[PDB]
RNA sequence: UGCUGACAUGAGUAACGAAAAAAAGGUAUAAACCUUUUCACCUAAAACAUAAGGUUUAACUAUAAAAGUACGGCCCCUAAUUAAAUUAAAUAUAAAUAUAUUUAAGAUGGGAUAAUCUAUAUUAAUAUUUAUCUUAAAAUAUAUAAUUAUAUUAUAUAUUAUAUAUUUAUAUAAUAUAAACUAAUAAAGAUCAGGAAAAUUAAUGUAUACCGUAAUGUAGACCGACUCAGGUAUGUAAGUAGAGAAUAUGAAGGUGAAUUAGAUAAUUAAAGGGAAGGAACUCGGCAAAGAUAGCUCAUAAGUUAGUCAAUAAAGAGUAAUAAGAACAAAGUUGUACAACUGUUUACU
RNA sequence: AUAUAUUUAUUAAUAUAUUAUCUAUAUUAGUUUAUAUUUUAAUUAUUAUCAUAGUAGAU
């Protein structure tokens, strides 16, 4: 149930690194994109390529912003008379800085 | 019958036992807040 | 997650930063039961009825001259 | 005892010429809190009337409480007969349902939202709400009038109240009948003396 | 002869009608002041019939509407008061608790409109422009809770 | 409970057809009532005047004064005891007046700030 | 029940079957048999039924004569009490029943 | 800010133990203080009391 | 089993706390945030109103709007009770103090008026607990005033038509569902016999103070060291079903979560089914299994006479015959001990 | 009912597409249901969810 000793500096890393199991490995099965000449999985699409065209598809399969006529057409200033500004909470304003916290896609390196 | 939960807070009870007043108005809540001075406390009371 | 960028538990709170602190701080208006009534000093001015409403002492409202 | 008012049920055009405590006129109320509207037959109201209104609340549109303070009279509206403001009292009370329950996501799309998708707000109060009341009060008398001497009138609270008398409101209708947009008086505290500026509003055309 | 209400409504609008206070006025002459009243920018919940203040915590609402009479010459019709709740602060975890301060501020409705003057832009004034105290907040932070290999890392 | 052996219960009672009274209100709401996008309320309609009092409240009706819009703290001494000494009763009451009234002033642009 | 099976009480169809009269009766105002300690001192004694204590003539000092009115059940005794009224002054009294 | 301590004096004795920061204590004060403050903004030379 | 600090080891191991998710888009930044659609879960709640509590957590600093009527406090009044208070000498007492009496405080309670809206000030003058039956009345049908069977039976409002003051008032007549529920009324059964305390006319008044109001509240926002399957007061709690607040469903509302994706060995947990046998198991039928109406009938020995035994066991009617939702309902007996309903070692 | 086309002399008739089957008032306070009035406010085929895999018979 529990340890006996200490472990020691060898037989913790022994156990750890020794095992090939336990190791990370290469990724051997890398190969070049058709579309873009850069380096991708085997077996896989190229996430740049595939993800150019969502983005494609997205700007032509738009469904169509609802702007309101009445909204859209008020005065400056009676604009700011009904719809004033706030102060966001501290968690509002985290919550704005999203480049903090969400991870875009890298690029893949160009294959030789 | 799980235990833990022995303090139930009602602000009345609180202040009528332990508030400035109820200390002040006792000898012994007067002496209390003397020797709580003395040692040099910030709050003396609820 | 009750805040998207803490996935992992850290030690943070649902709200505020820490949940103790000094619990022997006079009482505000907001604090108490129904029956707890502080008040702001602003309203020496008439007298309580007899039923529960108020009645206006003119001589002892604060004018501005 | 009697238990019921003359607030405690819908009265149709008979029983207002049997009684005439007021004149033939509909009254709006402002909600303060959440920016909610309230109609009604009479210068009063009560819980029923909240009911009847507030039938389907959520996060967004939530059932008002009855705290007289928070309401206030956004608006009277009179008109030329007793039958004719009954009329218009159903008719507005139709725009509501079909706003809240049978037409909601066309309400829905007509409205303002903010950034995360909401009908705006600043804290609970939503001010479309009051505006889709005074829409739906301008459709509600057209409709009305289309169906269809005193000149009727709308006495406002407010005259900033109104969208604007050229987009809105200059219909030919209206133009015809001689629908005059007054306003109440505000020589006195409009929130504390209600009831007896309603009063003498009333005494006034009649 | 007539009701309370309706009594008072007369009043009111007599009080109008000379150009003398809409109100009874009482007997404690205050005449040196020391009161401050914050006009403040209106909510989206008011109308421009409207106008809102930070206040004293001990002023009244007949106080304050005396005050606006007589210091300023303008007419407050009716009055709300609304006393906002004190939350907890402190500078840091190692120092004492307490709470902001609870702060009065009083609605009025007053027979003519009013809308606040637009804000300037931030070229155009010096004080009213929050990039600046706003990236110094910043630095401060990152500064003090800069630990490590953060240190390297390039300022925002 | 609801079981196998439970018969169903009876229809309501109705009132017979020439009974029944005729209901109080008989013409209700239009049926060709429509949704109508919502009419926001605009400043076109208000005249806000010019010499409001609370204007009174700003300097120059400025949202906010500027540091040239401000009075420069060398030209700019508050009064001496000794020259408050000579003035009259009402010349001071309104002095204080108006310092109160430029506090309020102040005041409102310093919790702006 | 057979919390019943030995349950006797004497009937006594004469007795008064309403309140006594309002002005005789004082609270009957419990202690659990606590002294002003605060401590029992008196064991066995709590919280039975709510009372009214009855204001009975033991002095017995007017005189003239009186009539019973009524007899009635009192909680504060084992006895029963009869309610007199004076013939010529008309005033009310409770006396313990013989 | 959002802070509304600035019409108030709340939390005075607080105030007055962080404002009144003994001198033999007045290096750590200041170290923390100089770190936050950006090269253009600091001095090299002595805040002398009042 | 030294104290404090720092850092190891177990170990990148267990665990990530009852859980239903999917796609598209915000965004060629999202398992976790927002939106839309689909799907699911809670639904006499995981809903909607509130009480208490609390680092304001809120839809936020441009912030929770009250003269009062199905608005609370404050105020008046008092209960339980409390009081360095109160009375040459109230009484007692090593001091502290204690007692009795006064006065003052003290809500968990009582408190005038009100939409046909309402006016609270000043001065003067003399109600434990339970029940709404039977009878009687008239109404509706069958038979030949009287019988039989069936519901109805005190109050709550609009309409119409009359008679009196003069379209506003008063009274009368007639018209008009069922089932729950409310308040207010009346009469009244039982012993366990049911709070306390604070006047009326007239004249003159009344410019209506202060505080509470967010959101959370069977909970991530309180008490449990934690965003803890624990603890936490009250009121509404769509319909369909039913004796019902049981049980099923779920209109609306709210929610689908600081862990995910796969794989599903051994093994564990929590479930479902099982041939032939049927307690052979085991200390012991522990556990599991077992309900051939739940309504209406009927129901023994014994017995303290109490359908106590009884919700008797078996059994009948209605329903169903191959079966085909959930929930209520789980035998009979002998003996020892204790009359019985209760109480007990909060955590063996 | 709206929108788009075709015929007809904006109207009516036809075709296609989309949305809808609500609502309000009476029956003495409230709630539900019922009927009447009001309104265009529908009844057949075939699916799904939930109730231990809802239960049961096979597999
Ligand atoms: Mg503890
Ligand atoms: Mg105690
Ligand atoms: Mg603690
Ligand atoms: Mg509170
Ligand atoms: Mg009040
Ligand atoms: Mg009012
Ligand atoms: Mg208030
Ligand atoms: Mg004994
Ligand atoms: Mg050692
Ligand atoms: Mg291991
Ligand atoms: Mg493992
Ligand atoms: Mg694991
Ligand atoms: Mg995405
Ligand atoms: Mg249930
Ligand atoms: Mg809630
Ligand atoms: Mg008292
Ligand atoms: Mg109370
Ligand atoms: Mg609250
Ligand atoms: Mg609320
Ligand atoms: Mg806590
Ligand atoms: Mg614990
Ligand atoms: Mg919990
Ligand atoms: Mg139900
Ligand atoms: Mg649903
Ligand atoms: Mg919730
Ligand atoms: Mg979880
Ligand atoms: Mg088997
Ligand atoms: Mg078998
Ligand atoms: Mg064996
Ligand atoms: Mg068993
Ligand atoms: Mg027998
Ligand atoms: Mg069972
Ligand atoms: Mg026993
Ligand atoms: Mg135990
Ligand atoms: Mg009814
Ligand atoms: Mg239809
Ligand atoms: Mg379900
Ligand atoms: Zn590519």
């Amino acid at each position: 149930a529990v340890p006996k000793k200490k472990v020691s500096h060898q037989k913790k890393r022994q156990k750890l690194y020794g095992p090939g199991k336990k190791q990370l490995k290469m990724i051997h099965h890398l190969n070049k994109c058709p579309s873009c000449g850069h380096y991708k999985r085997a077996n896989t699409l190229c996430m740049y390529c595939v993800g150019q065209i969502s983005h494609i598809w997205k700007t032509h399969t738009a469904k169509e912003e609802i702007k309101p006529r009445q909204e859209e057409e008020l005065s400056e200033l009676d604009q700011r008379v009904l719809y004033p500004g706030r102060r966001d909470t501290k968690y509002t304003k985290d919550l704005k800085d999203k480049d903090n916290y969400l991870e875009r896609r890298v690029r893949t390196l160009k294959k030789d | 019958k799980s235990r833990g939960n022995t303090y139930q807070p009602s602000t009345l009870k609180r202040k009528r036992t332990f508030g400035f007043l109820a200390r002040a108005k006792s000898k012994q809540g007067s002496k209390i807040l003397k020797r709580r001075k003395l040692k040099g406390r910030w709050f003396l009371s609820h | 997650l009750t805040r998207p960028w803490k996935k992992y538990r850290d030690g943070e709170l649902f709200y505020g930063l820490s949940k103790v602190g000094n619990k022997r701080v006079p009482l505000t208006t907001k604090q108490g039961n129904k029956t707890m009534y502080k008040g702001t000093r602003a309203s020496g001015i008439g007298r309580h009825t007899k039923f529960g409403g108020y009645v206006i002492n003119w001589k002892k409202v604060r004018t501005y001259v | 005892m009697k238990v019921n008012h003359s607030i405690s049920r819908f009265r149709p055009a008979s029983w207002f010429e049997k009684t005439k405590i007021i004149p033939p006129q509909v009254y709006i109320f402002r909600n303060l809190e959440y920016g909610q509207v309230l109609y009604s037959q009479f210068p009063n109201f009560s819980q029923t009337q909240v009911d009847k209104l507030f039938v389907r609340p959520n996060w967004s549109n939530r059932k008002p409480s009855l705290r007289r303070d928070i309401w206030k009279c956004m608006c009277v509206v009179n008109l030329q007969n007793y039958k004719q403001s009954v009329h218009l009292y159903q008719n507005l009370c139709r725009l509501r349902y079909l706003r809240d329950v049978a037409q909601r996501k066309e309400s829905d799309k007509l409205r303002k939202k903010d950034s995360n998708g909401h009908v705006w707000y600043s804290g609970q109060y939503r001010p479309t709400y009051c505006q889709e009341a005074v829409a739906d009060l301008r459709e509600s008398l057209l409709k009305v009038f289309e169906n269809a001497a005193k000149k009727p009138s709308i006495y406002w609270e407010d005259p900033w109240r109104m969208g604007d008398k050229d987009k809105h409101w200059n219909y030919d209708v209206f133009n015809a009948l001689g629908l005059e947009h007054k306003l109440i008086q505000r020589v006195g505290n409009i929130a504390r003396e209600e009831s007896v500026i309603l009063k003498e509003l009333a005494k006034l055309e009649s | 002869d007539i009701n309370v209400s309706e009594k008072i409504y007369k009043w009111t609008k007599a009080g109008i009608e000379q150009g003398k206070e809409h109100f009874k006025v009482g007997g404690n002459k205050v005449y040196f002041p020391k009161a401050r009243i914050i006009l403040l920018r209106p909510n989206a919940k008011h109308t421009p019939y409207q106008a809102k203040f930070i206040v004293p915590k001990s002023f009244n609402k007949l106080d304050l509407r005396d005050y606006l009479y007589h210091i300023y010459g303008l007419r407050a019709m009716n009055i709300t008061t609304q006393l906002l709740h004190g939350k907890f602060n402190r500078m840091n975890l190692q120092t004492t608790r307490f709470r902001e301060p609870q702060i009065k501020k009083m609605t009025i409705e007053m027979e003519e409109p009013f809308i606040w003057p637009e804000e300037p832009r931030p070229d155009e004034n010096s004080f009213w422009d929050s990039t600046t105290p706003d990236n110094m907040e910043k630095y401060r932070e990152e500064r003090l809770n800069c630990l490590g290999s953060d240190a390297n890392k390039p300022g925002t | 409970a609801r079981t196998k052996f439970t018969k169903p219960k009876p229809k309501q009672p109705v009132l017979p057809k020439d009974k029944i009274r005729p209901p109080t209100q008989l013409t209700h709401h239009s049926n060709n009532l429509r949704i109508t996008e919502p009419i926001p309320p605009t400043t076109s309609n208000l005249r806000c005047p010019d010499d409001h009092p609370l204007w009174q409240f700003f300097s120059n009706k400025k949202f906010i004064r500027s540091a040239d819009d401000l009075p420069p703290s060398s030209h700019i001494r508050p009064w001496s005891i000794p020259e408050l000494r000579h003035k009259s009763f009402n010349d001071l009451h309104s002095l204080w007046y108006n310092c109160l009234r430029e506090q309020n002033v102040l005041a409102r642009e310093n919790h702006l700030l | 029940s057979p919390g019943l099976r030995w349950y006797r009480s004497p009937i006594y169809p004469y007795l008064y079957k309403g309140r006594p009269v309002r002005a005789l009766t004082v609270v009957r105002k419990k202690h659990g048999g606590r002294n002003n300690s605060g401590k029992i001192t008196v064991r066995h004694q709590g919280g039975g039924h709510r009372n009214r204590t009855r204001l009975i003539d033991f002095n017995r000092w007017e005189g003239g004569a009186q009539t019973v009115q009524r007899i009635e059940y009192d909680p504060g005794r084992s006895s029963h009490i009869a309610l007199l009224k004076h013939n010529t002054t008309g005033e009310l009294s409770y006396i313990i029943a013989c | 800010s959002g802070s509304y301590q600035h019409l108030s004096n709340v939390g005075s004795r607080v105030m007055k133990r962080l404002g009144n920061r003994p001198k033999n204590f007045l290096p750590h004060s200041e170290k923390f203080i100089k770190k936050s403050t950006p090269e253009f903004m600091k001095s090299d030379l002595k805040e002398v009391d009042e």
